[PDB]
Formats: C-alpha cells, structure tokens, sequence
C-alpha cells in the first residue's frame, strides 16, 4: 500500500499538479486577439518592475 | 599508446550504426553480426582487462583530446579497477543478452522490416554508450553519456514491450531524465564553483584534476555550495540506480520490456548509479558524502528490507525479480557509501554479482514467461515436472539472487554487511535481515511455480512449458559458470576492485576503522 | 560627403537588392516563367549573402568590427554571426517555401506543396479559388515578400541605432504579417494568424517605439554606443533610460515570444504556412535574440542591476508557462508554438548572463536552435491527412514512426533535440546558456531551467510515444515528400541538429569570436 | 508651462491608444488606435528633439508615419482578405484558434 | 524650463483637443465619429509640432494623415457601415474593466517614469533649426539616417505586395462587364 500509494502517489500528485496547471493556462489562451492584448499591455508589469527596480 | 578505451564504446556504437543500416531482409544476418561486434566488444575488453595491472597506477588505458574546451570538458577516458570490473560485466553480459533476445522482435510489425536490426542497433547503442560512460574521466564526458543511454533504452522499452510499453517507457525515461536534468544542474555548479576558484586555470571538468585539487585541499569551498552540487548528483544517481524512495519507475518498465532488454537495463545500466556514486560523489565531495553518509545508509538499508518485502508481495514474476534488484541496489549503495574498504570492495563485486544473477534469474524467468504467456505467479504450478532443467537453472539464479556462498553474490552481500558492521551495526543487522527476506520472496516464488502439481495447460495444449532450448542453454550456462567462480575464487575480481576501493579511500579521507581489540 | 561600407553593408545590401529584383521579375516577366526566376534569383541571393557574410568575417578578423553608415549600422563579430545564421535559415526556408505540388497526373502543379493558397485574395473555398488550384497558379510574390523579412532580419541584430531597429522590426514585421494569411489549406485559420499577428505585432511595435523615444530622450542620441555612454556617465535621465528600456523590451520579448507577450505565438504558428512556420520560428527569434543582445550587452550594460531582475522573471515565467502550457497540448504545431516559447526563456537565461560567455552561449543557441526548429516544422509539414489537410493532431501521429521509421527517427532526433539530451545540439545548446546564466550569478534560473526542461521532456516524449510505441490507426496519415527541396531542408537540419551537438567545437569556437559588441 | 507636460500627453495618447486596441473590436477602429500610438511617440520624439537641440527625434517621427502608413495598409489588406472570407471585420470573430 | 505662455495656451487648446480626439476614437460608437475624432487627433498633434518649433513635420502630419483618414474612413463605410452604431458591449467576461485597469496603470506608471524631466536641462532647437529646419532634417536625413531612408523603401514595396496579394483580385474573380452582361443569350433583356 505504501509503495503504490505514497511513493507512487506523490510522483502521481505532481503529474496531475503539472496536468491540472497545464490545463489552466492552456484556458489563458482565449483566441481573442484582444485578449493576448491585454496580458501584453499588462506587460506593464514590466515598466513598473524596471522603475521599482531602483528601490 | 593505441586507442584500446576509445575502441572499446566506438565498437558497439559502430555496430549499431552498420546493423540499423541492413537491409531488411538480411534480418537473420543482422542477429549474426549483432552478435560478432558484441563478442569483439568483449574480446576488447579481454584485451584491455589483460594489460590492466591493479598493482599499477590508478588510471590506465588513459586517452587524452581536446574535445570542447570552451566547457571546459575534453576527451579523456581512463579504465581503474572499480571501471574495469564493471566494464567486464556490460562485455560479458551484452552477448547473452543479445543470444537470449534472439526471437524478442520477431513478433514486431511496421519500422520497414527492420524491427529486428532496431533491437539488435539498440541494444548495441546502450552497450556502447554504458562503456563510454564507464570509461570516461571527464565528468561533462560522463554526464552526456550517462545521460544520452536513456534515449535507446526509452525506445527499447517503448518498442518492443507489452500492453503498457507506452506508460512505462514514459515513466521510466521522465524519472531517470528529471535526475539527469538535476545533475546537470549540479554539473554547471560545479563548473561554476571550479571557475571561481584558483586551484584550476580556469572552469574544468577533468576528473582527476578536480579529485587532485579537492583533496589537496587546494580547491577549497563553501561547505553548503558542496552540499548541494552533492545532492545534485546524488538525486541523478538514485534515480537512476534505485535508492528506495526513487525507486519506482523501475518495477513497470522491467515488466513490460522484453527480457533481454529489462536484464540490460537493470543488470547493466542501473549499475551506472552506484558507479558514478562510487567514482564522483565520493571523489568529488568528499565532506559532504560524509555529511548526508548517515541519511543516505538508512535510505539503503530502507530500500534493501524494502525492495524485499515488496518481492515478496509481489504476484508477477517480472515484478518481483524488478523488486529483488531494487534491494539489492540497496545493498551496493550501503556498501558504497559506508567508505569501508570491505564495504566498497563488497559493493564493487556485488555489482558484478547482482549484474550476472539478475541477469541469469531474470533471463530465466523470462523464458518461462514466454513459454506460457501469463507473467502470474499464480497461472504456473508444477513446472519443475515438465521442464527439469529450466527448474533446476532457475533454482541455481534464485539462491545466487539469494546470496548463498556456493555462488557468487554471497561474496559480496558478506563483505558489505560485514563493512557496515564497523561504522553502522544497527544499520547492518537491518540489512541482514534481507538474508531471511530473499530465501523467502525466492523459495517461494520457486515453490508456487516449479512444484506442486502440475497446473492446467503446463504440459499440454497450445501453450505447453517446454524445456530449455539450446539458445537458451547457451544464455544460461556461462552466467552460472562465472556465479560459480566468483563464489568459489572472487580472488582475481578481488585483486582488482581493491587497489581501486585504496585509491577512493585514500582520496576521500576514510580508512577502515581499527579492530576493537588492540 | 558620408563614406558607404559597402563591403561591410554587402550581405544586406545583396539581399535587399534581390528581394527589388524579385518584385521586378514579378512586376515584368511572364507568368509561366516567373517560379523558375524568382526561387533562381532567391535562392542564389541567399547564397550569395552566405558567401558576403563569410568575406565579412575575414575582414573583420583583424578589428573587432566597424560601424557602416555613420551609426545605425554596425557589423561586428556577433552581428556577422547572426547575418550567417539568419542567412543559412533563409535558404533553407525558401527552399521550403519554393516547394511545389506533386504532380499528380495534371499540370497544374503550382506551388502548393508550399501550403499557399493560389490567390490569397479569393473567398476561401470560392468557386474562383478552385479554379486558380485547377490553373495551377501561384502567388510569387510570396518569393520577393520572404526575402523582404530576411532582409529585415539581416539588419536587425546589426542596427547600431534605434530608428534603425525599428525601421528593421517593421520591415521584417510586414512581410511576415502578410505571409502568415496566404496558407494553402485551412484558410480560415491561416487568415485568423495573420490577423493576430498583424495586431499584436503593431501593438509591440509601438511600444517598441514609444520606449526608442524615452531612450531617446534620456540620452539625447539614439545610436546605441550614444545611449550606453549616456547611462554610464549618468549625465541623462536614469527613470528615462529605465522606462525606454522597459518599453522596447515589450516589443522584443514580443518578437522572441516571452510568456507575458507570447500568447500570439501558439494561434500564429498553428494558423501560418507550415513553410513560413519553419521559417519565422528560427529567423525571427534569431533577429529579435540578436537585436536584444545588443541593446542589453551595447546599449544598456551600466543598468543591469536595474533590468536583471525584469528578465529574471520573464524568463522564469517563460520557462514554466511556456511548458507547463505545452504538457496538456494536443496538437503538434500548437506543441512546437509551446517549445518555441520556452526555448525563448532558455534562451534569455543566457542573456541574462550579461557576461562573453553569455554572448557566445547565446548565439550557439540561436544557431543550433533555429535549425532544429526549421527542420521539426519542416517535418510537421511533410505529414498529410487523407484530405491533404496537414495532419497535426497527435492522435493521428500513432504510428506515424512505424509506417515511415526515416522521417520518425529525425523527427525524434528533433524533438530530443528541442528537450536537450546529450548528444544532440539541443544539449550542447542549452549547456551553454545555463552555464552562462551560472557563471553571471543566475544559478537560480539554471535551476528553474532544469525543472522546466523536466516537466518539457514530457510533452517531447509523448509524441515519440505515439510514433513509435503505438500501432497506426486505422485512417494513418501519409507522408508526402513534395519535392527534394524539402527532403534536403530535412537532411541538412537534422544533420546539423546531430553533428553540432556530437562535435559542436566547429561553430563553437565561432560563437566565442563573436563574444564582444563593437 | 513645463515643456513635460507635451510628454504628458504623450503618455495619455498611447495610453488611449493602448486601451483601444484593447476595448474596440472594430479591425479600423483598432488601426487608428495604433496609429494614435504612433502619433503618441511621435509627439514624445518631437518634445525630446525640442529638448536636446536637435532634429533628431523630428527625423525619427518621420520614419514613424512611414511604419504607421504601412502598418495600416497591411492591416487593411489582410482585413480585406478576412472580410472576404467572413464578411465581418470584427477581431473577436477570428477566435477559430485558441487553447 | 517654461516655454512662452502663448505656448501654454496653444498646448492647452490644442492638447485638449487631441485627447478628446483619442478618447472619441476609443469611445464613439459610430466608426465615422471615431475616423473624424482621429483626424482632429492627428490635426492637433500636428499643430502641437509646428509649436514645438517642428514647422515640416507638423506640416506633413496634417497632409499625410488627412489622406490616411479619408481611407480609413473609406474603409470604414465598405468594411464595418455607413452609420452603423456599434454596440461596444463587453463580450469576453470582465473583459472591460481589466483593460480599463490595465491602461490606467500603464499610463499612470509611464506618467511616473517620465516624471519631472525638462527641469533638467532644455536646450532650445534654434541653434538646430536656424539655417532650415527642413534643411536641418534632409542633413540628418541623408547623411546619418540614410540606411533607415532606404529601407523606408522596403516598408513600402512590402505593403504594396501585401495590398497585391491579399486585395487585388485577379481574373476569376472579375466582374463581368456590361458588354459581357448584354450578350449571353441576351442577357439582362431577353
């Protein structure tokens, strides 16, 4: 039971985190072209990253 | 001066390279020409085993080029006692493992005809690749190497395998590449830390260089970076050679490959485990060896009970033998890395030991897979009656598995447990206790199947268990031979893993602790 | 009077020069005679601009390199080295793209095997449509518009200025906007690409701009030398200089494909030409990687610990987002668009390294990269639904490698190549931009890396899975060899793909020489 | 009047522009959206030129017109192609791949 | 640095002009509205170039982008309708209101960035417009952006290859002629 159940089932618990995951960010893709517009623009992480990155 | 090391993993690869490139129906040529690199492999190493002089130097053989010096890595091999033995045992093992999966790719269809040569290429491949690993003093040399043979076997197991071929393959090569994956890691640290010190003219992977510089102390470093380049390599090697935890890719795959190619993948490449453990962890981070040493017994101890307690619950055959070489991986990682010279002579020789009884157990067990196809201990009974010699070779594998003094591996499993019992008592009994656990998960085992009365459909009907082939007779008999020579006179193996095990010793500053008495 | 370097400015000029030529040939030569002409006047161009580029690195072998137009242009030993790259993944793209229909029993072969529709102007499906594929007509002016990017792409790693790598990024941007709409089959999603791509590559572009007038502003010049004395001597406007560099990076981590900008490259790659697929994947990264590389290494050194921990991130995103995303992916051209965008994060590791050997790791990768990429879509070309529908879904792959074992083992190679085991360039490749990030103080990200690459095995593996570990379904898709254009663009990429990464010291000693910016 | 104040609007302008191509479905509406962006670049070009006493940012406006020219004629023809096809210019409409 | 306080009222007027003009773009309803609303747009940042002593750029701003707004407003009554009143209705969920966040915050965090800059230093264009400020730009032009000049060549033959490709419809796809609609069995009569 353990070896099918610990050591087997945390190898198991990360594929379905990685699966799961794979899954919700596979949904990020909408196909709107307005919506990759939006993560790019929020991109805007980047300019405030770079001007905090003086402090 | 001749490139005899350079020969040695060029051949297999060559061979490979010709037979993949046959013609289709050259099929049963290409099984004879398989057959003739793998055996001029061998005579390689004869060649080279011969000239080897344990009383000389620690490296010999050594071939020296320029390879890719912007990495700091260059093409350097070099055969010591501990490489030798282990290459002897890929030599010996490769053409009975190639004369015993003789028919496996004949019941294949598609790869234009040449499922037949893709095995045969294969097989060679992983040989040749084992060797250059083996072989190899560049530790970037080494890694691309130990880390490439993956590839083939993934498709030797994908290919050519049962119903789960697919999952297991998959499972196998993502356990064993995530380890590689997490060495290299700890390779480019190493780089890192050997560019960031003086000792080196700039970030090296020479080997020896590096053993040289860490124990002249020169190469001093943080022991917390050493630490962690340590377990680094150490999650590759225990996922590759299986440390109890890491284990588990291993039943499947064992299971579903052909026979020929879970003994080459179990009997000789596993082992590269515990011989980077042996040649790199040890020698390239000594004090951190000796840090985790404690942790790393108790998860092979742990593996040893483990891997026999799981045999023995185990209802397929394939699965159980998987489990055996599992515990006794156990006990060559506990020999290793208890930094005894009995211990690590022990676990040298017990991976040459366990290499030829699994390799002749699990071979055998094979054939009476194939003979009727249920891998369940359950669907046999009584076979001892029908096939007396397949019984009997089957028994003989079973107490070298065993470890019993009339065989081989006892020399070994002896001589570790007895290393252990000098710096970890508690931890050696523990593993003793494995004596009891394989007489039960293999007399059992032999009991369910080979006695008793015969069980239906054994001797008759379309599946009947018919004796031991001559093919198969040839496979067999020089595997019991060699557990038989080793058992009585493991004094050559002996002669040559020690002055090697005196070397590591000396390089890692441990030494065999004095007698109680005075 | 201002002093040309036309021998500097040879291979740009050559190419831009063909690519008038070529709308020429379209403008004035008759029909049937204008594919023979313009795949004649392309493909030698090209060639032509390899052989300037290695002239070009002859001369430059004494100086470190030279500005060409008084700025805006400079040719040094990493922009001859990208010129190169880009060059041989030019031609090996059109000779993808020059592939023609497979003559059936009809003259109207027509540039189709090159996945372009005959009149891009035309109602998909239109009766009009299917009259132009019975006429056998094609669009050339497909020839002219590829050469177009190329050009772009030749000037955008040597752009010392930055109106002239907007001018560049434009100019490469357009051509690949139009190619993107103009695919045989699957008009639709061809026509969706384009669109996306159009959209989303304005946008980037005008950040791109926006952020060229902060630099500008701060500096008070917008050659880049200019602009890197400016922040050094911390004369200009540090929040200027900071915000610019902010803003162009948007538009370059769109051209590579980062994670916060790659969401156009899954829909783009899937919806393109397969041929223009295989060419964007390796051009454009290549010119974008090559155009950062020189604001980072040139423009911007003095504020990397300001724009270090930006990337830092991004590549962490990109790393993981670009592969966990791959894993659950179920087709092969939306995977490849996933490996693309992790591969940009691999990459940017060894920007970060802000050191030579960042440099040097950088352009082995995009060299060794682009042609595997070029050669993995390539591949995903070859292989046809019943209907002629390029086949993608991986379900439909099972057994593709049985039925076709040559084009299944290069693309395996490929593949391993992309996850980058050992002894494959792929390895070699991203080895070096590892131990760049290492050496540079980002041993975090080599770690993060590793994991990524682990959890991006599997979905490289999955695939090899379904060629070979699994019978062919019953409705198996054909491969269909077009022409011997695309089986040499095959040969020469997967050669390439195993040699430099067997023996990559050729072309790695190159990528050291090109260590330094002017 | 403080001369930053152009860069401003500047920053407002592209900000318009960015929240448009993010708001319009209109493929022309989203065209000259990017065109005020441009524009906005261009205004930030001309106020750094004023500043630094040089044509510079002047001459960068122009070659910024000419992308944003082409920019919008090569937007307009792959817009024709997909009008043909769909009939419609909307960008959420070309949603065939995603996920 | 303060400009002449007629500056400062030609910046106002026409700036507010310009952002009315930007924010009619995004938010007017009708695509005419938005392609007239981009015209002021242009119009203002023309004039706001000509202020910033920029006489030829704004001049070429106001002709350039006339035409270009005369075809997109062509565009807009072929492809999207003459008085069509969009709906501009949210149609990805939550769609609208994370644009509207993520433009304000990049625009709050470019107005950040660019924060008080012309108190450092603001050299007047007179030395650089004195002796022509259009000659000032052909010397720029010519000399040190002369590769960025030729390649604006290339910008153009690859949107004209693209207007060709995509747009221009060949043969098949030809209407017919009113010649060729009288005949056919006297078509169009019989």
């Amino acid at each position: 039971t353990v070896d099918d159940k610990a050591v087997d089932g945390t190898a198991g618990g990360l594929a379905a985190l990685v699966s799961r995951t794979s899954d919700a960010l596979r949904q990020v893709q909408t196909g709107f072209a307005r919506s990759y517009a939006l993560s790019m623009l929020g991109g805007s992480a980047l300019v405030v990253a770079a001007i905090l990155a003086v402090q | 001066t001749f490139p005899w090391l350079t020969v040695l993993w060029a051949v297999p690869v060559v061979g490979a390279a010709v037979v993949i490139l046959l013609p289709a129906a050259q099929q049963v040529l290409a099984k004879w020409l398989a057959l003739a690199v793998s055996v001029l492999t061998l005579a390689v190493t004869a060649v080279v085993a011969i000239g080897f002089d344990p009383a000389a130097a620690q490296y010999q053989f050594v071939e020296s080029h320029r390879w890719i010096p912007s990495f700091g890595t260059g093409y350097i091999l070099g055969v010591d006692g501990i490489a030798l033995a282990l290459v002897v045992l890929t030599a010996v093992l490769v053409p009975l493992l190639i004369i015993a999966g003789w028919n496996d790719a004949s019941r294949q269809t598609g790869l234009a005809g040449r499922s037949v040569q893709a095995y045969l290429a294969l097989t060679l491949a992983v040989e040749g690749m084992v060797l250059m690993s083996l072989v190899a003093l560049d530790i970037l040399l080494f890694y691309v190497f130990f880390e490439a043979m993956l590839i083939p076997m993934y498709f030797l197991i994908g290919g050519f395998g049962g119903e789960n071929r697919s999952r297991a393959a998959v499972k196998f090569l993502l356990y064993n590449l995530f380890g590689g994956l997490i060495m290299l890691a700890a390779v480019i640290g190493l780089y890192v830390v050997t560019a960031g010190s003086d000792a080196f003219a700039a970030g090296t992977f020479d080997f020896r260089e590096i053993v040289a510089a860490v124990s002249s102390g020169e190469f001093a470093v943080n022991p917390a970076i050493m630490n962690f380049l340590f377990l680094g390599f150490m999650f590759a090697f225990a996922v590759k050679a299986p440390l109890w935890p890491f284990h588990r890719w291993l039943p499947d795959a064992a299971v579903e490959a052909t026979p020929a190619s879970a003994v080459l993948m179990m009997a000789v490449m596993d082992k590269v485990g515990t011989f980077g453990m042996l040649r790199y962890c040890l020698q390239l981070f000594p004090d951190a060896s000796t840090y985790f040493r404690p942790v790393v017994i108790t998860l092979a101890a742990i593996g040893i009970v483990y891997g026999a307690v799981l045999a023995i619950g185990q209802t397929d055959v394939m699965r159980l033998i998987a489990y055996t070489s599992i515990s006794h991986f156990g006990f060559i990682i506990l020999g290793i890395f208890v930094m005894t010279s009995q211990g690590q002579s022990g676990s040298t020789l017990y991976m040459i030991n366990h290499g030829i009884s699994t390799a002749a157990l699990f071979l055998i067990a094979g054939f009476l897979v194939s003979r009727r196809g249920s891998r369940l201990i359950d669907s046999y009974g009584g076979v001892q009656k029908v096939a007396p010699v397949l019984a009997g070779t089957f028994l003989v594998a079973g107490l070298a598995t065993l470890s019993l003094p009339g065989l081989a591996p006892f020399i070994s499993e002896f001589l570790v447990l007895i290393g252990t019992f000098t710096r970890y008592p508690v931890v050696a009994v523990f593993a003793a206790t494995a004596l009891v656990l394989s007489a039960v998960y293999i007399l059992w085992t032999y009991q369910r199947m080979m006695t008793g009365p015969v069980r239906d459909g054994i001797g008759d009907g379309d599946r009947p268990v018919r004796d031991l082939v001559p093919r198969e007779l040839v496979v067999v008999a020089p595997l019991l031979a060699l557990l038989l020579v080793l058992g009585i006179y493991p004094k050559p193996a002996l002669d040559v893993i020690n002055p090697a095990v005196e070397h590591t010793l000396t390089t890692i500053g441990q030494t065999d602790p004095e007698p109680t008495v005075p | 009077t201002p002093s040309i370097e036309y021998g500097l400015l040879s291979p740009m000029l050559i190419v831009f020069g063909v690519a008038i030529a070529g709308v020429l040939i379209e403008a004035l030569a008759p029909r049937q005679s204008r594919y023979p002409l313009q795949v004649t006047l392309a493909l030698g161009g090209l060639i032509a601009t390899v052989v300037a580029v290695v002239f070009v690195a002859r001369g430059l072998s004494g100086t470190p390199g030279r500005p060409a137009v008084l700025g805006a242009v400079v040719l040094d030993a990493p922009a001859v080295f990208l010129q190169g790259t880009i060059a041989l993944v030019g031609i090996l793209g059109i000779m993808l793209i020059a592939e023609r229909q497979k003559a059936t029993v009809s003259a109207g072969e027509a540039r189709g095997l090159e996945d372009f529709t005959p009149q891009a102007s035309a109602v998909a499906g239109s009766v009009a449509e299917q009259l132009a594929t019975k006429t056998g007509v094609m669009q050339t002016e497909v020839f002219p518009l590829t050469m177009f990017a190329i050009g772009g792409m030749l000037l955008f790693p040597a752009a010392d200025d930055l109106l002239t790598m907007f001018v560049a990024l434009e100019v490469l941007s357009l051509p690949l906007y139009l190619l993107c709409g103009l695919a045989r089959r699957r008009r639709l999603l061809s026509q969706e690409a384009a669109l996306k791509y159009f959209l989303l590559g304005a946008f980037s572009s005008a950040f791109f701009i926006y952020g060229a007038a902060m630099l500008y502003g701060s500096a008070g010049t917008l050659d880049l030398s200019g602009i890197a004395e400016s922040v050094a001597a911390g004369s200009g406007n540090t929040s200027l200089a900071l915000l610019g560099v902010a803003l162009l990076l948007v538009g370059v981590l769109f051209k590579v494909g980062a994670v916060p900008f790659h969401s156009w490259i899954p829909d783009v790659y899937q919806g393109a030409p397969t041929s223009i697929t295989a060419f964007m994947a390796a051009a454009t990264k290549i010119a974008a990687f090559g155009a950062m590389l020189r604001i980072f290494y040139v423009a911007v050194p003095a504020l990397r610990d300001d724009w270090r921990p930006v990337l830092w991130a991004i590549a962490i995103l990109t790393m993981v987002v670009g592969t966990v995303t791959a894993v659950t992916q179920t087709d092969v051209k939306r995977m490849l668009a996933y490996s693309a965008v992790a591969h940009s994060g691999f990459i940017l590791t060894g920007v970060i390294a802000a050191n030579p050997a960042g440099v040097s790791s950088t352009l082995f990768y995009l060299f060794a990269y682009g042609f595997s990429t070029l050669g993995a879509f390539a591949v995903v070309g070859l292989i046809r639904n019943a209907a002629g529908d390029e086949e993608t879904s991986m379900a439909q792959w099972a057994g593709l490698g049985r039925r076709y074992p040559i084009v299944g083992v290069v693309f395996s190679l490929f593949l391993l190549a992309f996850a980058g085991i050992p002894l494959t360039s792929g390895f070699v490749s991203k080895f070096a931009v590892f131990k760049a990030a290492g050496e540079g103080g980002a041993i975090p990200l080599v770690i993060i890396g590793v994991i990524a690459s682990a959890v991006a095995a599997y979905f490289y593996v999955r695939v090899i899975v379904l060629m070979f570990f699994t019978e062919p379904p019953d409705d198996a898709p054909e491969l269909v060899v077009p022409s011997g254009l695309s089986t040499a663009v095959v040969t020469v990429t997967a050669a390439v793909t195993f040699a430099l990464g067997a023996l990559p010291q050729p072309l790695l000693d190159l990528a050291n020489s090109a260590e330094t910016f002017l | 009047m403080n001369p930053d104040n152009y860069l401003y609007l500047s920053a407002l302008l592209f900000t318009i522009g960015a929240a448009g191509v993010l708001l319009r479905r209109n493929a022309i509406v989203m065209f000259m959206c990017v065109e005020l962006m441009l524009n906005a670049a261009n205004l930030a070009f001309v106020n750094f030129s004023r500043m630094h006493g040089q044509l510079d940012g002047q001459v960068v406006a122009f070659f910024t017109m000419v992308v944003a020219a082409c920019e919008v004629v090569v937007g307009l023809a792959i817009i024709m192609a997909i009008f043909r096809t769909r009939r419609s210019a909307s960008v959420d409409d070309a949603n065939l791949l995603k996920h | 640095a303060r400009t002449s306080t007629s500056e400062a009222v030609v910046f106002w007027v026409v700036g507010t002009v310009a952002l009315v003009g930007a924010i009619g773009v995004v938010a007017a309803r009708k695509a005419v509205y938005s392609a007239v609303f981009l015209a002021c747009t242009m119009i203002s940042l023309a004039v706001l170039y000509i202020a910033q002593d920029a006489p030829f750029l704004g001049v070429v701003q106001i002709v350039v982008y006339t035409g270009a707004v005369m075809m997109l407003f062509l565009f807009v009554l072929m492809l999207i309708g003459v008085d069509l009143t969009e709906s501009l209705v949210e149609t990805i969920k939550g769609h609208r209101i994370a644009a509207l966040i993520a433009g304000a915050g990049f625009g709050i965090l470019v107005i950040a960035g660019i924060g008080n800059v012309s108190v450092a230093g603001f050299s007047g264009l007179a030395a650089a417009n004195s002796g022509g400020n259009v000659e000032g730009l052909a010397a720029l032009i010519f000399t040190r952006y002369l590769w960025a000049f030729e390649l604006t060549s290339a910008l153009l033959i690859t949107a004209a290859l693209g207007a060709m490709v995509l747009a221009h419809r060949e043969r098949f796809e030809r209407r017919k002629t009113q010649r060729e609609l009288a005949i056919e069995r006297f078509q169009t009569g019989g």
